[PDB]
RNA sequence: GAGCUGUACGUAAGCGUUGAUCCAGAGAUUUCCGAAUGGGGGAACCCACUAUCUUUAGUCGGAUAGUAUCCUUACGUGAAUACAUAGCGUGAGGAAGGCAGACCCAGGGAACUGAAACAUCUAAGUACCUGGAGGAAGAGAAAGAAAAAUCGAUUUCCUGAGUAGCGGCGAGCGAAACGGAAAGAGCCCAAACCAAGAAGCUUGCUUCUUGGGGUUGUAGGACACUCUAUACGGAGUUACAAAAGAAAGUUAUAAAUGAAGCGGUCUGGAAAGGCCCGCCAAAGACGGUAACAGCCCGGUAGUUGAAAUGGCUUUCCCUCCAGAGUGGAUCCUGAGUACGACGGAACACGUGAAAUUCCGUCGGAAUCCGGGAGGACCAUCUCCCAAGGCUAAAUACUCCCUAGUGACCGAUAGUGAACCAGUACCGUGAGGGAAAGGUGAAAAGCACCCCGGAAGGGGAGUGAAACAGUUCCUGAAACCGUGUGCCUA
RNA sequence: GUAUGAGUAGCGAAAGAAGGGUGAGAAUCCCUUCCACCGAAUAUCUAAGGUUUCCUGAGGAAGGCUCGUCCGCUCAGGGUUAGUCGGGACCUAAGCCGAGGCCGAUAGGCGUAGGCGAUGGACAACAGGUAGAGAUUCCUGUACCAGUGCUAAUUGUUUAAC
RNA sequence: UAGGAAGAGUAGUACUGCCCGUACCGCAAACCGACACAGGUAGAUGAGGAGAGAAUCCUAAGGUGAGCGAGAGAACUCUCGU
């Protein structure tokens, strides 16, 4: 699967938005993507070095809207900081 | 539906019949037609985003399509309406004029 | 298996009646051997029951 | 549809590319709070699907 | 042919006479688990190998294909052991699993109950488990039925008939043929015999392959001769051998056209209703529309319509084909089977005088001057040739699709379920399993004022109705309250 | 569906008191002081189990055996970072599956090679920081284990270093 | 050791290292008991005075005041003291 099939969006939340000055930027990735596909989906489109890649695994919430009750969509979550001798993802 | 938007429309039957107006809305879904100065209603709508002020409203309400029949464009009287296939195209005959309404 | 290779006898019910008539169950197995035959001109070890057996088999 | 028949293969995967990076730019912009137009993702993705079909069908 | 982005209100952003949304036919994509089949596994998860390609300075990473087991068949390699087999590998075909809780064929097979107890018997070859299919299955072309004469494959229906029979002769079980109907259709091998080939050496012989012949009963065939036909004619993929193709018509799957009252008037919130006048009808079926409509709308009778796919019929094409007679030297006509003893089972028939068919074990024929049956058996007579195979229709059922019907139900009824029902809930699990329909014609779903934090109210307004205000048509009884006429320490 | 028993039994072991604050409303919510209780536990970790009950901002209809401005309750947003920790890509016990195979009316039973199966064996990381929620995981400092490329010189060649 | 072999080590630098779990409760109001239930729930640490001791009484670090109250002080019932 192609670079942009591995990564979805950005996350833009209170947490996410602290680290951006720290070079860690947060995405959501497929369920059945590695670390390391990540990191050189990265490389590709943002044209940047990935230096460390972190992820982890979010079950689905249990709403409930009137009497019907589901679960909402499971996530998988990845932080990837960039080394210091590169170009920063504008993200804003 | 034998009406659509823009025709020149006679009432039948009804609170309010006898007039004449022109169709602002179609809807096929419900077999409902909604016609300008034709059964007006009185909404008392809450202050809001649109019209902030708020008020009661006078605005049109649909009406069935069954009580409404359309009109001759020229000589100006209601007809029943029937399809006469011309110029490799269907078009609207009236069976009392002997005329294509469009 | 337990089953005649040559013909297609093999084990079967039935009553077993005693005086009185209390009718209990039963079975009835066949003369099954365990012979060396030729089957496709590779000698094998199967069974084999004596009636057929009795005429026209080589062993 | 019969707009794109006449390219010749090796443009339309020039097409896949440009239009798939398009793609991911909308659901980037529309995440950060950046879009005003919702409606052109669903084009987008719906031209991405024309141009795959006409591809398979040419080799059958 | 003018609106559309479902249920589902509504916001935002858009698309449509360059013809969108929508309907029907044909294609394309089709993650993971699941017979799951590369290995593993606690369902939707983990871990691989062999090739080709891709990325990086390289490790790391990515893309495509193949890799399960069994059966059949060819090739190659190859042990004790010399040849060879067993085994090993590859290549090509087939199978696995599901269900429609229905129908039917086979293997295995109860008890409760009845007999007013109970064991033979009945319940019953029923319930259930297992295997095999098919749109149907099973049966089927006489070793038949029957008797003063004959019929002529099988299956199903009416009668025969609760008859003849069986039965601790108890409870009970219970036929068949003739007769009347529905549908009707007949064929292919084995064996002699001829020809070719091969192996053994059965040593010029017999035992195997193929082709040609040939299949029946007052016997037929091989064998001898006469006659004719080598496509003149005949048949066909539902048996008789099997594989395809073209054209026409017809049907199913979207649709089109389609007559006649805006008639006057009364009540009313609204006319389809009452009164008085007209029209159409191959159309007075059904539904909707502010109340009961043939003439307001969707339609109905009638008449048209198909680019594409599937079915059905016909024709063409294609393919394949020897059948009549007279002599009867000799030869052939389904062997460990037909029957018999022993022990069981099915036949309406429970060992009984027990004919008929089947199973397990022993014994064990004749074969055309021959053999079987006609309810033990012998003789005469009559009918018929078993121990190989195939076969449409008349018959049984409905998970489904289309068009309809009911002196069937109308929310405690009708399916468990008219409502996000095998859901909520209960149980470790198999499993058990509910309650719950209605505002109004149209949301016109109460602007605004007052009390209150809010809920909730009193006015005002919409509405025919608000005493229809989001469990909202109608609103009984139990039960809970307020006021009063008569009585009561 | 609704009564009588009836405003009756009960309100599930335990020491609270006062002063401020918020609020429409305070014995029950927040803060302060005094007092009392457990202290081989009523303390600190960590498996099984539960699966969002954790944090922040709003709410008081229902749940809380009273009250509520409060909550493990309602609504909306958030939160779990590993080469070194525990388990897989390592190993096997009990036990389970089981190509061929043996047995058996059908279904199937037993079992070899082989493979799964921790409650056991082997295996490289420590100290500090973090006022909303994560810490041997993120950050600072200092290491270790396996592997690769690039340099540096050294060394070895088919009685064949390694 | 059988075997495989033209490449090998050492030093110095830079680079690479996958999947699952990680919140929270965890002698309890979040687990098993229909309950915010006097019951049950493996393992590690588990201080001081007196003491042989993880007994016993009072305390340290730490955690709590128990989800109905106030006011009278009759019979009777229960648990205690003479
Ligand atoms: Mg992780
Ligand atoms: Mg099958
Ligand atoms: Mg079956
Ligand atoms: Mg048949
Ligand atoms: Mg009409
Ligand atoms: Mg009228
Ligand atoms: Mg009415
Ligand atoms: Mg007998
Ligand atoms: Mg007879
Ligand atoms: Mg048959
Ligand atoms: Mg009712
Ligand atoms: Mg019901
Ligand atoms: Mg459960
Ligand atoms: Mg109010
Ligand atoms: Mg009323
Ligand atoms: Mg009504
Ligand atoms: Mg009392
Ligand atoms: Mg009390
Ligand atoms: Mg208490
Ligand atoms: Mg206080
Ligand atoms: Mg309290
Ligand atoms: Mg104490
Ligand atoms: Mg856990
Ligand atoms: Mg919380
Ligand atoms: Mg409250
Ligand atoms: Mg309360
Ligand atoms: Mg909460
Ligand atoms: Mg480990
Ligand atoms: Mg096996
Ligand atoms: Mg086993
Ligand atoms: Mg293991
Ligand atoms: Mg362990
Ligand atoms: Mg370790
Ligand atoms: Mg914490
Ligand atoms: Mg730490
Ligand atoms: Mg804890
Ligand atoms: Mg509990
Ligand atoms: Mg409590
Ligand atoms: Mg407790
Ligand atoms: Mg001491
Ligand atoms: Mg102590
Ligand atoms: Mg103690
Ligand atoms: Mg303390």
């Amino acid at each position: 699967m192609d670079a942009r099939d591995i990564i979805k969006r950005p996350v833009v939340t209170e947490e996410s938005t602290s680290i951006l000055d720290d070079k860690k930027y947060t995405f959501e990735v497929d369920t059945r993507a590695t670390k390391t596909q990540v990191k050189y989906a990265i490389e590709e489109i943002f044209d940047v070095k990935v230096a460390k890649v972190n992820v982890m695994n979010y079950k689905g919430k249990l709403k409930r809207m009137g009497r019907y009750a589901g679960y909402t969509n499971k996530r998988r979550k990845a932080i990837v900081t960039v080394t210091a001798d590169s170009k920063e993802i504008q993200f804003f | 539906m034998h009406v659509k938007k823009g025709d020149k429309v006679k009432v039948i039957t009804g609170k309010d019949k006898g007039k004449s107006g022109k169709v602002l809305a179609a809807f096929p879904k419900k077999d409902r037609v909604l016609i300008e100065g034709i059964n007006m209603v009185k909404k008392h709508t809450k202050p809001s985003n649109i019209n902030p002020q708020g008020g009661i409203l006078n605005v049109e309400a649909p009406i069935h399509v069954s009580n409404v029949m359309l009109i001759d464009p020229k000589t100006g009287e209601p007809t029943r309406v029937g399809y006469e296939v011309k110029g490799d195209k269907k078009v609207r005959v009236a069976k009392k004029s002997g005329e294509v309404i469009d | 298996a337990k089953e005649c290779v040559i013909t297609g006898r093999k084990s079967r019910s039935g009553n077993k009646r005693s005086h009185a008539m209390n009718s209990s169950k039963r079975t009835w197995k066949a003369n099954l051997q365990k012979v060396r035959i030729l089957v496709n001109g590779k000698p094998k070890k199967v069974w084999v029951s004596a009636r057929a057996l009795k005429s026209g088999k080589v062993e | 549809a019969n707009d794109i028949r006449d390219l010749s293969t090796t443009e339309i995967q020039d097409q896949e590319k440009a239009l798939k990076e398009e793609l991911f730019n909308l659901r980037f912009q529309l995440a950060t709070g950046q879009l005003e137009n919702t409606a052109r993702i669903r084009e987008v993705r719906k031209a991405i699907a024309r141009m795959k079909t006409i591809v398979r069908e040419r080799e059958l």
